[PDB]
């Protein structure tokens, strides 16, 4: 069954796929790459390409191969990110919360760069390692089993 | 296509236009069940199943809704809960001929009735009684199909009217088959009640400067207010400005 | 499962293949009428052969269906008027002898030639010859001589045929649980299962005999006056009967071509609105379209295009021949045709009109199955186009149409000569009709001796009719024989029927219509609720009884002449204020061969 169809190291290509409401949303980048062993430690954007109102549950995934190398896989967190758009709208840098302390205190405070002082992130809390229920004691039973064992019924 | 052996195309990522089929005016029927054709135009679904076939004059109205016939039980069945639409018009000249235009069959028998969306191709010779009829016409065996009759002479009930069921699916997946989504000429130095795909903004439309990137619609300021819209018929960037005001 | 499902299934196929084999059959025989060709003639054939072998396979394995379970009165309809076997129910021989009679018959009468004995090689044939012949030609001489010969070389060759024939299709009707072949005509009227609605075949007698009774003193007021008027005083006694070859025809049927002899004013002129259309330069596309606008206006709905297309209205050229008879064509699946040589006459006009109503009346039922696409009786299709030939022929409706110019008057003197040319059109036959039909029911029967066959028949026709034959025949003679219905195996009490269904079609139609003043100036034109209770019963065809399509029409279930009646009654006037010096009836015992 068909029920959608489309058609359209030195380099790098970076895809990130996600299944929203529905909407399938992949957003790539082409970079020019002079390495062969590990991602560069660098920046660069996303953007997006196609969205498809599938909506499929989609859950596993494989990538496909033509036979006659090596690539990378993560994975997405639900996180908090603090991003600086440039003069014309390009994503130049970002911050994830949770990544430290610091990062923290930069995502609170809306600036990559934060004026020495203390400052108030969050509030740490103990969360209860389990629950435990009291009551007083179940001596008084009525008498159901003398009904049960009833000699004479 | 026959009835009993209708064509079901699926319609999907495009933009469906039925205000030219409804203002067409070259159909005998024209029955939008459960939506106006107007509203529908403006209008999206996920999926369109476009069934077309051939049927008698008496047979269009059996395509319906809770109905009962041949047509209707053994050639194909429509759910009582039909959003969809019945579009109808003559082929005379089209799938009639002199001598009889017999390419067209109609199924006539079959051991129940058709479940909505459901297509019968089987040609299993019919039991009406008790002789089994292996394989061949004979005593209380027929065959299930029935050949159509369609002459240029015909009566109005009988000629060959090509009919197509417009079913529209709104599953779980997003809408994909949309409606034409009307679009006006838009102006600028003047405070106007603006929309561009839902934006629904109000205020004056002004020559931008900022440049937007390919993949971006519109913008935003610091405190989070729509600010500049990339017109969407032709792409480049107006600045909005709020609808003048202040005290007196 | 039941016996009865299983025979509305075995129908409805049957029905099926009906449909594609009588359209093939229809098609090839509209080819062969339009073209006249060997190649038409071998497909004619073959879809004959084809259409008879399925009609038979469908016969024989249906008639394993007992009727008497089943419960459903159209299924029994369609099942019995499917597994009539006929003349199959005798051997095959039999049956092939009566095949071979009725095809020698059939050849002796069509190519029945008499030859004067004054030039033995000049020879001529029943029509156009002989026809001509005793309706045009006023001679005595030749007219007697013409009716003899006729009578005679084809009569002496028929007579052992049609006894053969005769005593063939009384076994037959036997074998198929009919009294005689009499009473098998006369079940296609014979109703049953309906309640207040039943016709039996002896019923069709009895209405038969009481209509002639009724309509007794209006043909003997109406041959009185045609004797005073008759041209051959001396041949021809003012007390006695008329002769056969004296009433235009061989047989008398029809004493229009007397009416020239027979005309009540002869300087009134006659109503023909053929040199207006002339004039207006109406053809067979412009008649035929003015009737489809009367069609309309009665309340009919529009006809097809395909009509128009496909049916042949015009004398195709010459390079081609084309059958000229009228005919009305239903082909079959939605196919309705009209066949005409129709040229620019008001006669041309009333006949394209008639065929049209045919047309309207098969297309009407052509809702119904196969078996049920019929008209409900022999006459009833014929009362329909009947009615609309003489509803366009109304002087109202020639000056609605421009065809009759306004100036024109209606007086009395032209009233009553219509009335009469009506009359000796319609009613002349009736009287002959009543008797060829008692006469074919008795020789079916038996009840007439075959050595007093002719013997009865010149008795009726000097009482039933008032005709005598100028020169006695004996046995040998076969004279009713001489006609086409009898030669070709026809039921001659059709005409009689019909004439009964179109007046009181016609005068329910009037009385709908509210038309005031007399019944022949009666015009349907521009009346929706006429055309809307003929619809009622055009559409039903034979799905239903035919009373109770007469019911729904005319309030009664059962022949009548009173239309009729009321339709004649100044005609009827005026013929009894004639005969008051001429002897009114006839004499049985005077004849013009004995002085
Ligand atoms: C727009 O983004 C690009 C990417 O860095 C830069 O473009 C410069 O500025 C404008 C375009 O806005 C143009 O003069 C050239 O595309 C770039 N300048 C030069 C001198 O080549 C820049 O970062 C952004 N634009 C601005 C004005 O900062
Ligand atoms: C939508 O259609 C309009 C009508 O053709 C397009 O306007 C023209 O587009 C072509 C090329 O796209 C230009 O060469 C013309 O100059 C445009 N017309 C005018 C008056 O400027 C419009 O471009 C289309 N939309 C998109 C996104 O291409
Ligand atoms: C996806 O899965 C959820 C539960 O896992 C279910 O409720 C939903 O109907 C599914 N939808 C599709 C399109 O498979
Ligand atoms: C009676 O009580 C004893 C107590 O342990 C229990 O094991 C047994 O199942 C009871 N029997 C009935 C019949 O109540």
């Amino acid at each position: 069954n068909c029920t959608f169809e489309y058609v359209s190291f030195k380099n790098l290509r970076e895809f990130v796929f996600k299944n929203i409401d529905g909407y399938f949303k992949i957003y790539s980048k082409h970079t020019p790459i002079n390495l062969v062993r590990d991602l560069p430690q660098g920046f660069s954007a996303l953007e997006p390409l196609v969205d498809l109102p599938i909506g499929i549950n989609i859950t596993r995934f494989q990538t496909l191969l033509a036979l006659h190398a090596a690539y990378y896989v993560g994975y997405l967190q639900p996180r908090t990110f603090l991003l600086k758009y440039n003069e014309n709208g390009t994503i130049t840098d970002a911050v994830d919360c949770a990544l430290d302390p610091l990062s923290e205190t930069k995502c609170t405070l809306k600036s990559f760069t934060v004026e020495k002082g203390i400052y108030q992130t969050s509030n740490f809390r103990v969360q209860p390692t389990e629950s435990i229920v009291r009551f007083p004691n179940i001596t008084n039973l009525c008498p159901f089993g003398e009904v049960f064992n009833a000699t004479r019924f | 296509a026959s009835v009993y052996a209708w064509n079901r195309k699926r319609i999907s990522n495009c933009v469906a236009d039925y205000s030219v089929l409804y203002n067409s005016a070259s159909f005998s029927t024209f029955k939008c069940y459960g939506v106006s054709p107007t509203k529908l135009n403006d209008l999206c679904f996920t999926n369109v199943y476009a069934d077309s076939f051939v049927i008698r004059g008496d047979e269009v109205r059996q395509i319906a809704p809770g109905q009962t016939g041949k047509i209707a039980d053994y050639n194909y069945k429509l759910p009582d809960d039909f959003t969809g639409c019945v579009i109808a018009w003559n082929s005379n000249n089209l799938d009639s001929k002199v001598g009889g235009n017999y390419n067209y069959l109609y199924r006539l028998f079959r051991k129940s009735n058709l479940k909505p969306f459901e297509r019968d191709i089987s040609t299993e010779i019919y039991q009406a009684g008790s002789t089994p009829c292996n394989g061949v016409e004979g005593f209380n065996c027929y065959f299930p199909l029935q050949s159509y009759g369609f002459q240029p002479t015909n009566g109005v009930g009988y000629q060959p009217y090509r009919v197509v069921v417009l079913s529209f699916e709104l599953l779980h997946a997003p809408a994909t088959v949309c409606g034409p989504k009307k679009s006006t000429n838009l102006v600028k130095n003047k405070c106007v009640n603006f929309n561009f795909n839902g934006l629904t903004g109000t205020g004056v439309l002004t020559e931008s400067n900022k440049k937007f990137l390919p993949f971006q619609q519109f913008g935003r300021d610091i405190a989070d207010t729509t600010d500049a819209v990339r017109d969407p018929q032709t792409l480049e960037i107006l600045d909005i400005t709020p609808c003048s005001f202040g005290g007196v | 499962s039941t016996i009865e499902e299983q025979a509305k299934t075995f129908l409805d196929k049957f029905n099926h293949e009906a449909e594609d084999l009588f359209y093939q059959s229809s098609l090839a025989s509209w080819n062969y009428n339009t073209n006249i060709t060997e190649e038409n003639v071998q497909n004619m054939n073959n879809a004959g052969d084809k259409w008879s072998a399925f009609l038979k396979e469908q016969s024989t394995l249906a008639q394993m269906y007992p009727l008497q379970e089943i419960q459903n009165l159209t299924v029994k309809l369609q099942l019995q008027a499917l597994q009539q076997n006929g003349s199959s129910v005798l051997s095959e021989d039999k049956s092939k002898r009566l095949n071979t009679i009725l095809n020698t018959m059939s050849t002796i009468y069509s190519t029945g030639k008499v030859c004067n004995p004054d030039n033995p090689q000049e020879c001529l044939l029943l029509e156009p010859g002989l026809n001509e012949i005793m309706a045009n030609s006023l001679d005595y001489n030749e007219r007697l001589w013409a009716w003899e010969s006729w009578r005679s070389e084809v009569g002496k060759q028929l007579r052992p045929l049609y006894e053969e024939y005769v005593v063939l299709k009384n076994e037959m009707a036997r074998a198929n649980h009919y009294e005689d072949y009499g009473d098998y005509w006369r079940g296609d009227y014979e109703v049953n299962g309906v309640d207040g609605y039943d016709y039996s075949r002896g019923q069709l007698i009895e209405d038969v005999e009481h209509t002639f009774e009724e309509i007794k003193p209006l043909y003997e007021h109406l041959h009185a006056y045609v004797r005073a008027k008759l041209a051959y005083p001396s041949y021809i006694s003012p007390i006695g009967c008329l002769p056969a070859h004296l009433l235009g025809d061989m047989w008398g049927r029809f004493w229009t071509n007397l009416y020239s002899l027979t005309v009540p004013f002869g300087q009134k002129p006659n109503i023909d609105v053929t040199d207006a259309m002339v004039d207006q330069a109406w053809d067979a596309q412009r008649i035929f379209k003015e009737a489809e606008k009367f069609f309309v206006s009665v309340g009919l709905p529009n006809m097809t295009q395909g009509f128009w297309e496909n049916s042949m209205l015009t004398d195709p050229g010459n390079v081609q021949k084309a059958v000229c008879h009228p005919t009305a064509w239903d082909l079959g699946k939605g196919d309705f045709r009209i066949l005409m040589c129709t040229k620019v006459t008001m006669d041309d006009f009333l006949t394209a009109h008639h065929e049209m109503g045919h047309i309207q009346y098969d297309m009407a039922y052509a809702a119904q199955p196969f078996l049920l696409r019929n008209g409900a009786n022999e006459g009833f299709h014929e009362a329909v186009g009947e009615i609309m030939s003489l509803s366009a022929a109304t002087p109202k409706h020639l000056k609605s149409i421009g065809l009759l110019s306004p100036d024109f008057q209606e007086d009395n003197e032209t009233e009553i000569n219509f009335l009469l040319k009506q009359a000796l059109t319609i009613v002349g036959t009736l009287p002959f009709t009543y008797m060829l039909e008692k006469w074919r029911w008795m020789v079916f029967k038996g009840e007439i001796p075959k050595d007093q066959w002719m013997k009865k028949w010149w008795e009726m026709k000097r009482e039933i009719v008032g005709v005598v034959e100028p020169v006695p025949h004996d046995e040998t003679y076969c004279d009713p024989a001489s006609l086409f219905h009898v030669s070709n195996d026809y039921s001659f009490i059709r005409y009689y029927t019909r004439t009964l269904y179109q007046f009181q079609f016609q005068e329910a139609l009037c009385q709908a219509a509210k038309h005031e003043g007399p019944l022949h100036k009666c015009d349907i034109s521009n009346s929706t609720e006429a055309g809307q209770k003929l619809f009622n019963m055009l559409r039903l065809g034979k799905s239903e009884p035919w009373t109770l399509a007469l019911e729904n029409v005319v309030g009664a279930k059962n022949m009548n002449v009173r239309p009729l009646l009321n339709y004649f009654e100044p005609l009827f006037t005026w013929l009894k204020d004639q005969n008051k010096n001429s002897f009114v009836g006839w004499s049985t015992d005077w004849s013009p061969y004995a002085d």
